């Protein structure tokens, strides 16, 4: 329900080590994190550009 | 791999690393032109790295071959994770010879208690993050379907099996996905998912390869 841009990054149950971006509202910037490969939440982007376009300013 | 040991350079010749600008998943070579991995490891521009030990340094026995085809199981369910298997065709045939070899597919499924070898370049810490340079190994037993379902209520399908130790401390972890679970020289599982790493009562979950042998053989032969 709340702004998905403010949710902490979600690695998920799968065990891959895929680098994705998430918007870090505390730092005011899109940062990288490890995504496991499945069950991604919305604050998970394939590029800094996608992250900024979607969550910039949150 | 958490709680494992250094395998030793090229001691697991069928282990490959899937690279997309960095290591993100593992895989198992089953033929000079084909690799088996997990469906959730599907990515564009995959480069398969064979003959690897130190994943961060060129040691002289590596073969970097790009994927020409990455076929995810037609019934893979990205929500339940059922049918988490993928076949990758290599653009050129790999040169097999001691340090690079294929692993046999199973002729029958493995029973609970069967000791297996799980390997990968994934995180080695149950708390925190530390990625190894060299390949890590872990000996772990296949667990009963009953115990697997008890650990993960309503999440275990007929195409999944648990392996590891309920006490915790030994398990596969982020970066190991798609990698091998070999028992008695046969590829019985593919690193798929879990709950945290090496946590008590939360063993790793693996794709049950024995249920896909017919599909694997026919798919490889028709591509
Ligand atoms: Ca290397």
């Amino acid at each position: 329900r709340p702004d998905f841009c403010l949710e902490p990054p979600y690695t998920g149950p799968c065990v891959a080590r895929i680098i994705r971006y998430f918007y870090n509202a505390k730092a005011g910037l899109c940062q990288t994190f490890v995504y496991g490969g499945c069950r991604a939440k919305r604050n998970n982007f394939k590029s800094a550009e996608d992250c900024l376009r979607t969550c910039g300013g949150a | 791999i958490v709680g494992g040991y250094t395998c030793g350079a090229n001691t697991v010749p069928y282990q490959v690393s899937l690279n997309s600008g960095y290591h993100f998943c593992g895989g198992s070579l089953i033929n000079s032109q084909w690799v088996v991995s997990a469906a959730h490891c599907y990515k564009s521009g995959i480069q398969v790295r064979l003959g690897e030990d130190n994943i961060n340094v060129v040691e002289g026995n590596e073969q970097f071959i790009s994927a020409s085809k990455s076929i995810v199981h037609p019934s893979y369910n990205s929500n339940t994770l059922n049918n988490d298997i993928m076949l990758i065709k290599l653009k050129s045939a790999a040169s097999l010879n001691s340090r690079v070899a294929s692993i046999s597919l199973p002729t029958s499924c493995a029973s609970a208690g069967t000791q297996c070898l799980i390997s990968g370049w994934g995180n080695t810490k149950s708390s925190g993050t530390s990625y190894p340079d060299v390949l890590k190994c872990l000996k772990a037993p296949i667990l009963s379907d009953s115990s697997c379902k008890s650990a993960y209520p309503g999440q275990i399908t007929s195409n999944m099996f648990c392996a590891g130790y309920l006490e915790g401390g030994k398990d596969s972890c982020q970066g190991d996905s798609g990698g091998p679970v070999v028992c008695s020289g046969k590829l019985q599982g593919i690193v798929s998912w879990g709950s945290g790493c090496a946590q008590k009562n939360k063993p790793g979950v693996y794709t049950k390869v024995c249920n896909y042998v017919s599909w694997i053989k026919q798919t490889i032969a028709s591509n």
